[PDB]
């Protein structure tokens, strides 16, 4: 008898410890300010974003996409040619940050990495017009 | 290597009569359950497929969003 109950022992902590470990599988820290999405493959990757807290999913299909709902600065320089057409090399700081709401298609759209993209191309574009318009 | 897969086909033990027909149910599981998995093209977030196709070319009028869509395998 006593066999039988050691080798149930060992059988209900091995499921334990897998079941443990599924669960710990399913779910990626939220640092505060850290709002994730969801990338599945059956869908893709859903509508809904992830609040800054712990939601769950299941495994191999979603890689948690821990993002970051917080803000940042940077600094565009950019060689424009003014009104009087000077070689002004102006470097604009600029803050941003992200929306919580609708980050699913900020992933899909683009992935995990979003600002280098955009940040240049529209400041170099903005900057160029503005000064071009205006004398040095 | 084939001597050794004939070796280990024949050392098999002869199990009971419903052995047999267990082993083949499974083995169409299995079949199925793979036939399942490469017959749903695999995108990825954000993507899409419509049939590419090697059956009437390419079709036109289907569209299909990203997750559920089944592929025919290889096609």
């Amino acid at each position: 008898m006593a066999a039988k109950v050691f080798e149930s022992i060992g059988k209900f902590g091995l499921a334990l410890a897998v079941a443990g470990g599924v669960v710990n599988s399913a779910l990626y820290n939220v640092d505060a300010g850290h709002r994730a999405v969801i990338f599945d493959r059956f869908r893709g990757v859903q509508d809904i974003v992830v609040g800054e807290g712990t939601h769950f999913l299941i495994p191999w299909v979603q890689k948690p996409i821990i993002f970051d709902c917080r803000s940042r600065p940077r600094n565009v320089p950019v060689i424009t040619g003014s009104k009087d057409l000077q070689n002004v090399n102006i470097t604009l700081r600029i803050l941003f940050r992200p929306v919580a709401s609708q980050l699913p298609r900020i992933f899909t759209s683009i992935g995990e990495d979003y600002d280098e993209r955009v940040l240049p191309s529209i400041t170099t574009e903005i900057l160029k017009s503005v000064v071009a318009r205006f004398d040095a | 290597m084939a001597q050794n897969l004939k070796d280990l086909a024949g050392r098999l033990p002869a199990g009971p009569r419903g052995m047999g027909t267990a082993l083949k149910l499974l083995l169409g599981a299995g079949a199925v359950a793979y036939g399942v998995r490469e017959s749903v093209f695999t995108v990825e977030g954000g993507h899409r497929a419509i049939f590419f196709n090697r059956i009437g070319g390419v079709q036109q009028d289907t569209i299909l969003a990203e997750g559920l869509h089944f592929r025919i395998p290889w096609f």
